[PDB]
């Protein structure tokens, strides 16, 4: 499962 | 310069429309046109630029991962299917690289050099690190090392400025730290560095929440939760 | 003819890859290239062509509706914002029309004329009706009437063949009837015709389900449920 | 609310 990067909003 | 004949303000207006319509390729093209007007970008405009390109490259990255997985499976008692999987993965890859190069080009000509406030400079350096990171995800050649180093260098410069000039709860500072931690874990084979950075960042932010308004609290805690999600995944 | 140098089988292979990667614009381009090889399409290939273009135009239609709603709101004590909303709606609209024209062009040169089996001919005529319907959704000019009539004519020819040549549960026959009912309700200002067609289609299919295997039953009942959903919305 | 047309699969 992939690490979370910054959201796009 | 297909957007060279359109007013700056009209480009920004249409970028916002494109965002509402989920037309991110158009959004990115409008924002490229706005950047190429040569004026610095406001905070809202910087975010439009980022949202547009992140959505475009995000779709490309997801497609690349699908195709790469198929290709890897093909290379295991797998039946020979010919060159098509590799060709199409390469097509997508080249397009992804092109988008990264376009963003990097905007940053280099001339967003970063004109960015003197910490908020703008950190934002652009974070972008630079991120797009080199995306290039690193698909790199295998004699240049994966140099690409990794370019990402690292951009992130590090951003970090140094953010630590000096922004509070530990600033969302850009937090987001930068989040993305740099992902770089460490996913790209640089440095999970312990990733974990340390995420933990320190989270804790220093926690200790500064008391200074914030309700709305700033909400902004900071959103990104802090992402740090926590990664820590939970990684430990 | 950018795909003119690629083998037919490689185009089909890459269309399937593009589908897996949710790269529908690429999928459509590959399938256009396959059609332009000049051979007739198998059932699976026809479905690849349809899925590709339906996904592309579906995204365009959704974007158009967003922009059209903003434009309509602008035309109500609304502050003057200049030409940008109209310009960008027109941009999207033109692109949508271009995709419809491309599909119609494939059908006219030469998919329909070479399609002699009922399954192929009905499929292509349904497509023809659908893409004229999409053109009708955005038409306002001296030609909305002619576009509507073109859709109607294609659907009607498809219906006549389907009723003669296919069982009432055939998924293409059902899907054609579903889409033609939508044409009646949404485009032709004929809700009573829409309701009648949907009801008759559903009932005749219900009465033929007993002839079907478990798997064909599942295929037919899926589309029948859509007819029922529309009847519930419309009545 | 929009009418439902054929699914794309
Ligand atoms: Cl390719
Ligand atoms: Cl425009
Ligand atoms: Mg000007
Ligand atoms: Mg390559
Ligand atoms: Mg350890
Ligand atoms: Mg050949
Ligand atoms: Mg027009
Ligand atoms: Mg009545």
């Amino acid at each position: 499962q992939r690490s979370t990067s910054t959201p796009n909003v | 310069g297909a957007m060279g004949s359109m007013e700056r303000a009209s480009l920004i207006q249409k970028a916002k429309l494109a965002e509402q319509a989920e037309r991110y390729e158009d959004m990115a093209a409008f924002m490229k046109g706005a950047v190429e007007k040569g004026e610095e970008l406001s905070c809202e405009e910087r975010n439009l630029l980022s949202v547009a390109y992140k959505n475009v490259v995000g779709g490309q990255r997801a497609a690349w991962r699908v195709l790469s997985s198929i290709e890897q499976k093909s290379n295991e008692g797998s039946e020979e299917k010919g060159p098509e999987v590799r060709e199409y993965r390469e097509k997508v890859e080249t397009e992804l690289q092109g988008v990264c190069d376009t963003v990097l080009g905007l940053l280099d000509s001339h967003l970063i050099k004109e960015a003197g406030d910490a908020e703008s400079r950190v934002f652009y350096l974070k972008m630079k690190g991120d797009y080199y990171r995306y290039l690193a995800e698909v790199a295998t050649g004699d240049d994966k090392k140099r690409i990794i180093d370019s990402a690292r260098s951009a992130y590090q410069e951003a970090m140094d400025i953010s630590k000096k000039e922004m509070p530990p709860t600033n969302p850009i500072r937090l987001g930068l730290a989040l993305n740099f931690s992902v770089f460490h874990y996913e790209i640089a084979n440095s999970p312990e560095e990733a974990i340390s950075l995420a933990k320190t960042t989270f804790d220093e932010a926690m200790a500064d929440l008391h200074t914030l308004s309700e709305d700033s609290y909400k902004d900071s805690t959103l990104i802090m939760q992402l740090l926590r999600d990664n820590l939970t995944l990684w430990t």
